[PDB]
C-alpha cells in the first residue's frame, strides 16, 4: 500500500456490529513510520528535542 | 564499472556474482540474505552512471522478528536487545524455586525461530 | 440575508458563478499587483492590454474515471496559442503576470470522491532513465492534459518523464504538497475550488516561452465511486483567468 | 517565547471550535483548551534554534579532490557548485528562492605516498588556491602565467597553520539564488533544461607551489560552505527519494513510508 | 529519537455506532487525515537526518 | 563604536561587539531575530475565518 | 454567522459534537450543583474529584430493529463498575451528582422511525407473580441493557420483573410519561437526544448502591422501516456524564 | 567571612547550652565560649573555597582511546558517560541533582608503531573529532559519508597547535542532571534498572583525516570536563566501597573503617 | 561595555571584564558566590529550639 495512494486511505465501511475498531498508532512523530515522512516529521527529524501539543484533523 | 556495493541486508542475485563487466547503463538485482526480508518501499536495483558510478544503495531488507518469547511461570525473561535477529534472551527464576539459562533467535529453515526452549522452575 | 457558500468572480468580460463553494485561497496573503518604479530593471514602457488579456479562458474537460492517477498543466504553457495573451507574450520578449485558477467538478449526492487542487511553483520534473534529461514535448503539454502514471515508467535509452503519481515526478512526498497554496473538492461538500496566485519569481520580469513559473496539478487521492445506474462519465474543468499582466521588449513574433 | 497555555472550564455551548471544513485549505486554530478542561501554566520555552538562520549556518563538506607534487596530476579544479553532496543539498532544497553570503574554509592534507627513493628529507609544503571567475584564463599547467592572480583572488597557507577562512558576499545576476528551475537555455524550449542552466559560479584551482621532497607526495583539499546572512522564500517538501546527479533532480521511484504489520500496530 | 522513558501514549479510532446508508449508495467509504504542529509546539537540537545518504560525490 | 547588547540565558549578562572590517558581508551572523508570521500559510484564505463559528454555513 | 443545530458539550477530558441536534432539557429548570451548608446534614469534609468523575462514560450499544419493544438503564448502577466513578462510590457511604445523558442514533434520509429518550425518577418496578417481589438481577442490569417485553410475562412461582412495553414496569400509561423531562429522537430531524437532570431526592445524600435515584427508559413509539438494499443493522448508543459530584462517610470498600 | 568568637567570663546560672537532646535531629549550635571561658578574637577566615563551584570547578580526564591511520581501527568512538572514571564521579556523587554547564577539552597524541617499512617521512597529521546526537547517522566506516558533519558539530585539529576547546550548555530534558535513578525503564517494573534508564547523551567519533605516512601510526584522544555555572540539591554521603561497574552502583561489601589495637589506642 | 569588580585579595586591586561571545555559556566560571544557609539541614525542626533552655521540657 505503500507504493500507491492507497497509503493515504482509511477504510471505514457499515458492518453488522459496534465497538471495532477502525486504526491505532503510537505518538512519536520522529520515530514511527506513520509520522516520520510527514513535515512535522521530516523537520523533527532534524532536532532532537520536542515539545507540544499536535493537532490531528479528520476528513 | 566495478563490482557493485556490499550492502549486509542484501546479496548480489545470479548470475550477476559470476559477472565481471558491466557497461554503462547496466541495471544489476539484488535479494534477501538469511534470514532478512524484503522492504516493498525500496526497490533492489542499482545502475551504472556515466561516471563509471553505481546508484546510491540503501538497505533494501530489514531483520526478520522472533515470536514473542512468552511468560515462563515462576521466572523473569530479560530482553536486553529486542526480539530481532540475533538477539538473546536471559531466563530467571524467582527466590523459592530451582531452575535452560538463555536463548538466541537463529534461522531455522524459512524463518527465524529461539534456540533452547522454555525451561522450567 | 447571506450565505458564503455562493461567490462570484467578474474578470474583463467573463464572469463566473458558485452556489457551493468553500472559502478563496489567496496565493500567499499577496494579491497580485503590477510592477512598481523602485523594483523595476527595464527601461521601456510596458503596455497593459488589461481588458482582454486579463478575461477567463476555459480549457478542455478530462474524464475522472475510477482509475486515474491524476493530472497536470504549466499555465504560461496552457494559455500560449489561446486568445490575445497568447499573441500579446508572442512578440513581446519580457512578461508579468498573476494566475487565478479556478476547477470545477459537477456530481451528486450519491457519488463520492476527493481532489487536491494545488499550484506548484517552479515544479522540476525528473526522467524515466537517471542519465539523460525530459523531453520539451513530454513536460509541456499545449492546448491538452498531461497525465500521471499509477506505475513506475520503465528506464530505457529515453527521454520520457518519470510520472509516478506518490512521487509527483519530482520524488517528493504527494501528501506534503498542502505547503503551496491549495485546495481540496470533496464531491459531499464542494463543486469548486479557486486559488488566486500572484507572481513569484527571483527577477521583476522573465521570458514567458522558456520558463513555466507555476504548474497546476490535480490529483484525486480517494477514488471516484457510485453504484450502477448513475452517471459514470464525470468531467473535470479548468478555467485560468491572468491578473495584473504586462509585457516590455516588443519584438518579430516567436513561433 | 512560545505562546502559554489558558485555563478553562465546562462548556455546554453552541460553539463548536472542533468542527471545521478543511476543503478551505486554512488550518485550524484550535489549541487544547477548546476540547478539554485545561490549567493555566506559563510556557518560557523559546523558538531560537528554528530560524532559518540557525537551520542553515553550519560548516558543510562540499567537495573534496587530490592532488600530487610529481607524475601527471600537478593541480586540481573543481566547478563551484552546491549539489555534489546530499546533506547540505538537502538542507537548501528545503526553499524555492534563498538569498545568503557565504563564509568559505579550506582545509589541505598531505600524505607520503610509497616509492623507492632513499634518503627522503622533505621541507614546509606552501598550497595555492586560485579562484577564476567565468570568463577568465584557466590554468592550462602548474607553471601556467594565469597563476599571477592580478585580479584573480589567491590564497596561500603553509602547512602546520590555520585552515584559511574567507567570506564571499551574495554573487548573483538575479534577486535570490534559485534552488530549483522549470526552463530551459534556449527560447525555443531546447537544450540544458533544469537549475543547470542558472549555474554558472567559476572554476576553482589548487596547486603547490613548490615539489618541497624528491619522494611522492599527494595532497587532498576539502571545501566547507557555511551560509550567514540568509533570507529564504516559498518553502517545498523535502526529498524522499535518493538523489543521483548533481545536474538534475532525476530519481528512482520509491515508497512514501515504511510498512508495518496491519493498520493496528502500536510498533515498527 | 526511540526512548522507553519518554513515552508518547496510543492514539485510536473506533466505531460509536454503525454507517447509515441509503439504497443505492455505495457502503464503503474512505477517511483522511491531517497532523500539525500547535502554538505552544518548540524543538531543541540541530543534527543530521538519518534518511539522507551517499556512496560517492554525485556525477 | 562598539554595540552592546543581552546575550541568550536560560528563563525562570550582556555583550560587546565591533566591527573590522568594512564590507558588512564579513560580520557576524544574525542569530537573533525571532520575528514569526505564519499567517501566510496557514490561514491564506480571503474571508476570515472565526474559530468557533461553522466554516460552512 | 450561527445555525442552532450545533451544539458540543465539553466536560473533564471528553468532548462531545453534534450536527444535528433539537435544544438541550435541563431537568426541572435546574442546573446541578453542590450541597450548601445550611442544608446538609454529614459532618465531615466531602472529597470532590470534579475532573476523572466529571467525565463522559460511553456503554455498550444497542442494536434497533424492526420489532425493538425498548431499553431501560438504572444510572447510579449502570456507573457502578466504570472508572474511579465506580470507585469512589464504592469506598464511600453517602453520594450526590446529577447525570447528564446524551442518547445518539445514525441513520439516513431513507430511513424512518422514532425514539422516546425519558428520564423516570424512583421507577419502581412490578413482578409477574402478584405474591412476592422482583429480583435484583431482573431489575439491575450492569455493563448491559434490559429489554421491555412486547407480550405480558407468564405468571408462575417467580421472581420475574413484568415487562409489559404499555405499562412500562410501572403499570402505568407509557404516553403519560412526558411528564418527566424527556426528548425525541425522530430519524428525519434529530441525530442526537440530550437532557440534563439535576439531584432529585427527598434527602441530602444517599447510598448509592442500594438506591437508584433515575431510570433512563429509550422507547421506540414508531418501528424502525427501511426498503431493501439500506443498511438493516442500526445501533443505539448511550453517553453518561456525572456532574458535580461529591462523596462522604469514607469506608472499606463494598463488592 | 567566618564568624569572629565572643568573649565570655564564669557563670552559675540555670542556662544549660551543653544539654539538649539529638533525638530530635537538631545539631547543636554550640560556640566554644559557652563551657569555657573565651577571649574575643577577630576571625578573617573566609569560605571561599569550599563554594560548590571551586570544588568541583576543575578540568579531569573521563576516558581516553586508541585508534590508528591503518589496519584495522580506523577510527574510534565513545558514547558519552561521565562515570568511566572513578575521581570526577565520586566528587559529582556528592548530591543527587547537579545542573552545571561544561567546559570540554581534547588532548590528541601520536605515536610511532614498530615496522619494516624503509624510507619514512612523515607529514602533519589532522585529525578529525563528530559529535552525534541520539538518532543521528553513526559512522559506519572510516570513509562514511556522515563525516560532512553538515547539521552535526565538529572540530578539526592539526597536531602541534594549542588542544581543542568548546563550551557545551546544560543538555538535559529534566530540571537537572540526575546521579542516582531509584526506577525502571519499563512502567511494569522490568527491564533496565538503575541510572542507566535515564542516560542518553549520544556518541563522539574522531578519526585521522590523513594517512600522514607509509608506516604506522597510533593516535590516542584523551577527554578532558571541567564543570561551571554549578547549581547542586539535596547532598549524600560519600561513596565508601570502590566502584566496580559504569552503568551501575553495585559494590562489594566492605568494613566502615580501618582497625586500631583497642579503644584506648592514640595510634593508628 | 565592561564590568569592573574586587579580586581576591589577603586581610588585614580591581578586575576588568568582556563578554566575546553571545551564548552565556561560554562565560566565566562564577567564584565569588559567598552565600550560605545551613538551616536546612542543621536544625531542620519545626518548633524553634533555643539554645539555653531545656530541648524537652
Ligand atoms: C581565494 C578563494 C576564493 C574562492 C571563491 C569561491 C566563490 C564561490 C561562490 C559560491 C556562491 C554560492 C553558489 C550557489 C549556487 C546556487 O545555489 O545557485
Ligand atoms: C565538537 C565536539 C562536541 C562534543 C560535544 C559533547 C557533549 C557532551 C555532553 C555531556 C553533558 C553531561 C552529561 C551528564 C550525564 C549525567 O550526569 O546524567
Amino acid at each position: 500500500k505503500v507504493n500507491s495512494m492507497e497509503a493515504y486511505q482509511i477504510p471505514v465501511r457499515s458492518n453488522e456490529g459496534s465497538g471495532t475498531q477502525v486504526f491505532g498508532f503510537p505518538l512519536q512523530p520522529g520515530y514511527s513510520s506513520v509520522f516520520s515522512r510527514t513535515l512535522l516529521g521530516e523537520i523533527l527529524n532534524y532536532y532532537t528535542h520536542w515539545s507540544g501539543s499536535i493537532k490531528l484533523t479528520f476528513m | 564499472c566495478e563490482v557493485p556495493t556490499r550492502l549486509n541486508s542484501a546479496s548480489l542475485k545470479q548470475p550477476y556474482i559470476t559477472q565481471n563487466y558491466f557497461p554503462v547503463g547496466t541495471v544489476v538485482e539484488y535479494e534477501c540474505r538469511p534470514g532478512y526480508r524484503r522492504e516493498p518501499s525500496l526497490s533492489p536495483k542499482l545502475t551504472c552512471l556515466q561516471n563509471l558510478k553505481w546508484s546510491t544503495a540503501v538497505e533494501f531488507c530489514k531483520k526478520k522478528s522472533c515470536p514473542n518469547p512468552g511468560e515462563i511461570r515462576n521466572g523473569q525473561i530479560d530482553v536486553p536487545g529486542g526480539i530481532l535477529f540475533g538477539a538473546t534472551i536471559s531466563f530467571s527464576c524467582n527466590t523459592g524455586y530451582k531452575l535452560s539459562t538463555s536463548s538466541f533467535c537463529l534461522i531455522s529453515g524459512s524463518s527465524v525461530q529461539w534456540s533452547d526452549p522454555l525451561p522450567e522452575c | 440575508g447571506y450565505s458564503d457558500r455562493v461567490r462570484s468572480i467578474t474578470l474583463g468580460n467573463s464572469t463566473i458563478t458558485t452556489q457551493e463553494c468553500a472559502n478563496v485561497v489567496v496565493g500567499y496573503g499577496v494579491w497580485p499587483d503590477y510592477l512598481k518604479d523602485s523594483e523595476a530593471t527595464a527601461e521601456d514602457q510596458p503596455t497593459q492590454p488589461d481588458v482582454a488579456t486579463c478575461r477567463f479562458y476555459t480549457l478542455d474537460s478530462v474524464q475522472w474515471q475510477k482509475t486515474s492517477p491524476g493530472w497536470w498543466w504549466k499555465l504560461p504553457d496552457a494559455l500560449s496559442n489561446l486568445g490575445l495573451f497568447g499573441q500579446n507574450m508572442q512578440y513581446h520578449y519580457l512578461g508579468r503576470t498573476g494566475y487565478t485558477i479556478h476547477v470545477q467538478c459537477n456530481a451528486s449526492k450519491f457519488h463520492q470522491g476527493c481532489l487536491l487542487v494545488v499550484c506548484v511553483p517552479e515544479a522540476e520534473m525528473g526522467c524515466a532513465t537517471l542519465d539523460n534529461t525530459p523531453s520539451s514535448a513530454e513536460l509541456l503539454g499545449g492546448d491538452a492534459a498531461k497525465e500521471f502514471a499509477g506505475e513506475p515508467i520503465a528506464s530505457g535509452s529515453n527521454k520520457l518523464v518519470q510520472r509516478v503519481v506518490y512521487n509527483a515526478g519530482m520524488g517528493i512526498g504527494v501528501g506534503n504538497l498542502t505547503i503551496f497554496p491549495h485546495q481540496w473538492i470533496n464531491l459531499r461538500t464542494n463543486n469548486s475550488a479557486t486559488i488566486v496566485m500572484p507572481y513569484t519569481n527571483s527577477v521583476p520580469m522573465d521570458n514567458m516561452f522558456r520558463h513555466n513559473n507555476i504548474t497546476l496539478m490535480v490529483i484525486p487521492f480517494v477514488p471516484l465511486d457510485y453504484c450502477p445506474g448513475s452517471t459514470t462519465y464525470v468531467p473535470i474543468t479548468v478555467t485560468i483567468a491572468p491578473m495584473c499582466a504586462e509585457y516590455n521588449g516588443l519584438r518579430l513574433a516567436s513561433h | 517565547r512560545v505562546a502559554d497555555t489558558v485555563g478553562t472550564g465546562p462548556t455546554n455551548s453552541e460553539a463548536i471550535p472542533a468542527l471545521t471544513a478543511a476543503e478551505t485549505g486554512h488550518t485550524s486554530q484550535v489549541v487544547p483548551g477548546d476540547t478539554m478542561q485545561t490549567r493555566h501554566v506559563k510556557n518560557y520555552h523559546s523558538r531560537s534554534e528554528s530560524t532559518v538562520e540557525n537551520f542553515l549556518c553550519r560548516s558543510a563538506c562540499v567537495y573534496f579532490t587530490e592532488y600530487k607534487n610529481s607524475g601527471s596530476k600537478r593541480y586540481a579544479e573543481w566547478v563551484v557548485t552546491t549539489r555534489q553532496a546530499a546533506q547540505l543539498r538537502r538542507k537548501l532544497e528545503f526553499f524555492t528562492y534563498i538569498r545568503f553570503d557565504l563564509e568559505l574554509t579550506f582545509v589541505i592534507t598531505s600524505t607520503q605516498q610509497p616509492s623507492t627513493t632513499q634518503n627522503q628529507d622533505a621541507q614546509i609544503l606552501t598550497h595555492q588556491i586560485m579562484y577564476v571567475p567565468p570568463g577568465g584564463p584557466v590554468p592550462d599547467k602548474v607553471d601556467s602565467y594565469v597563476w599571477q592572480t592580478s585580479t584573480n583572488p589567491s590564497v596561500f597557507w603553509t602547512e602546520g597553520n590555520a585552515p584559511p577562512r574567507m567570506s564571499i558576499p551574495f554573487l548573483s545576476i538575479g534577486n535570490a539564488y534559485s534552488n530549483f528551475y522549470d526552463g530551459w537555455s534556449e527560447f525555443s524550449r531546447n537544450g540544458v533544461y533544469g537549475i543547470n542552466t542558472l549555474n554558472n559560479m567559476g572554476t576553482l584551482y589548487a596547486r603547490h607551489v613548490n615539489t618541497g621532497s624528491t619522494g611522492p607526495i599527494k595532497s587532498t583539499i576539502r571545501i566547507y560552505f557555511k551560509p550567514k546572512h540568509v533570507k529564504a522564500w516559498i518553502p517545498r517538501p523535502p526529498r524522499l527519494c535518493q538523489y543521483e546527479k548533481a545536474k538534475n533532480v532525476n530519481f528512482q521511484p520509491s515508497g512514501v513510508t515504511t510498512t508495518r504489520q496491519s493498520i493496528t500496530t502500536m510498533t515498527n | 529519537a526511540s526512548d522507553e522513558y519518554t513515552a508518547g501514549g496510543f492514539i485510536t479510532c473506533w466505531y460509536q455506532t454503525n454507517i447509515v446508508v441509503p439504497a443505492d449508495a455505495q457502503s464503503s467509504c474512505y477517511i483522511m487525515c491531517f497532523v500539525s504542529a500547535c502554538n505552544d509546539f518548540s524543538v531543541r537540537l540541530l543534527k543530521d537526518t538519518p534518511f539522507i545518504s551517499q556512496n560517492s560525490f554525485f556525477q | 563604536g562598539a554595540q552592546v547588547s543581552t546575550q541568550k540565558t536560560g528563563a525562570h549578562i550582556h555583550y560587546t561587539n565591533i566591527n573590522y572590517y568594512k564590507d558588512a558581508a564579513s560580520n557576524s551572523a544574525t542569530r537573533q531575530d525571532f520575528a514569526q508570521d505564519p499567517g501566510k500559510f496557514t490561514e491564506p484564505v480571503k474571508d476570515i475565518m472565526i474559530k468557533s463559528l461553522p466554516a460552512l454555513n
